[PDB]
């Protein structure tokens, strides 16, 4: 109990107003409640936006504005822009404690595509002496953060023995990502091509080797 | 300026205790309050407590009992000592400053540290074995050629990646780790004008914090 709920996932586009909600599980969210709403950015950057329901922070731009709408806490962001796509995450106090929301995954549409950079790595023969063989498919630069990687070993389909990492925002606000195949230094030398093929909204970027 | 900094043990065992600072910088602990916040992975935020100016506490009544926070005023330091660790106690966690001299009253928090990321896990501290990436395909594709070095098998994270000894800043991509079967694995690239390498060398140097393991690989054709 003290259980606070929130939209998990919203989506926008520029220009466009987006209302967030924030509900205590206890009862009507109240002034007393002191609504506070956080802003998560990818890797870990937190910022505070509005306290007290509706007091936005002196540097947050003047389209975030807070209220109590009914029963529950609000956030209206008038005139979204590519950059308030975030986590946001809702607390209210309870006289003694602070409870967080699950927080609501805002996606603004009409962002800027880019597609990735892939480069494709043969095992090296100093891992080989271990009787293990990885193939690194290295992808860098892309927009949005969800590519698809398929491997192929002799131009079949590789099932097993592959793992993708979970895409990283580089510094640069574009996305990176590394797909490994791992055989054995037996099967390395069985086969001949060896082909990495990342499929980005839409279209393929593949790589390959002998 | 406001800063807060925290700083922990990154690999804890099961069932032991755990204990962080936050560092805070730009503010006196003698007017301000500090709070403890975690965000378990893939999870959302949870309050563990805030210690106030005047040194009372409040605890999120979930953790109550195996979490105490202190400070230290002059040292500008608060502490966080959690025990009783299951793996579920694996999070970042992050102090935030507690404000409230506002217009009207309210309670904020206004200034959030970077966090501390700490794994709970029973597992060991395990070196990692460090492999050159080297083309293969030795055709020049451009004016340039992009070199890596593949760090396997090492626990807990992280590691560090350098080339040439911080030297090439020049497009390095160290890529997300992957973990299996409790091991990480991840990959660092170096893009090099292909007139350079391999008659100038390129060397990737790798650190292993937790087992105070330093590996330098020279990446050869």
């Amino acid at each position: 109990q003290a259980v606070v709920t929130q939209e998990s996932a919203l989506t926008t586009s520029p220009g466009e107003t987006v209302t967030l909600t924030c509900r205590s599980s206890t009862g009507a969210v109240t002034t007393s409640n002191y609504a506070n709403w956080v802003q998560e950015k990818p890797d870990h950057l937190f910022t505070g936006l509005i306290g007290g329901t509706n007091n936005r922070a002196p540097g947050v731009p003047a389209r975030f504005s807070g209220s109590l709408i009914g029963d529950k806490a609000a956030l209206t962001i008038t005139g979204a822009q590519t950059e308030d796509e975030a986590i946001y995450f809702c607390a209210l106090w309870y006289s003694n404690h602070w409870v967080f929301g699950g927080g609501t995954k805002l996606t603004v549409l009409g962002q800027p595509k880019s597609s990735p950079s892939v480069t494709l790595f043969p095992p090296s023969s100093e891992e080989l002496e271990t009787n293990k063989a990885t193939l690194v498919c290295t992808i860098t630069d892309f927009y949005p953060g969800v590519v698809t990687v398929d491997w192929k070993v002799d131009g079949t389909p590789v099932t097993q023995g592959m793992e993708t990492t979970q895409p990283s925002k580089q510094s640069n606000n574009k996305y990176m990502a590394s797909s490994y195949l791992t055989l054995t230094a037996r099967a390395w030398e069985r086969h001949s091509s060896y082909s990495c093929q990342v499929t980005h909204e839409g279209h393929t970027v593949e790589k390959s080797l002998s | 300026q406001v800063q807060l900094k925290e700083s922990g043990p990154g690999l804890v065992a099961p069932s032991q205790s755990l204990s962080i600072t936050c560092t805070v910088s730009g503010f006196l602990l003698i007017s301000n309050g500090v709070h403890w916040v975690r965000q378990p992975p893939g999870k959302g935020l949870e309050w563990l407590g805030v210690i106030w100016a005047g040194g009372n506490t409040n605890y999120n009544s979930a953790l109550m009992s195996r979490v105490s926070i202190s400070k230290d005023n002059s040292k500008s330091q608060v502490f966080l000592k959690m025990k009783s660790l299951q793996t579920d106690d694996t999070a970042m966690y992050y102090c935030a400053r507690d404000f409230y001299d506002y217009d009207v009253f309210y309670y904020a928090m206004d200034y959030w540290g970077q966090g501390t990321s700490v794994t709970v896990s029973s597992a060991k501290t395990t070196p990692p074995s460090v492999y050159p990436l080297a083309p293969g395909s030795a055709a020049q594709t451009n004016s340039m050629v992009t070199l890596g070095c593949l760090v396997k098998g090492y626990f807990p994270e992280p590691v560090t990646v350098t080339w040439n000894s911080g030297s090439l800043s020049s497009g390095v991509h160290t890529f997300p780790a992957v973990l299996q079967s409790d091991l990480y694995t991840l990959s660092s690239s170096v893009t090099v004008p292909s007139s350079t390498w391999p008659s100038e060398t390129v060397t990737c140097n790798v650190a292993h914090p937790a087992s105070s393991t330093k590996v330098d690989k020279k990446i050869v054709p």
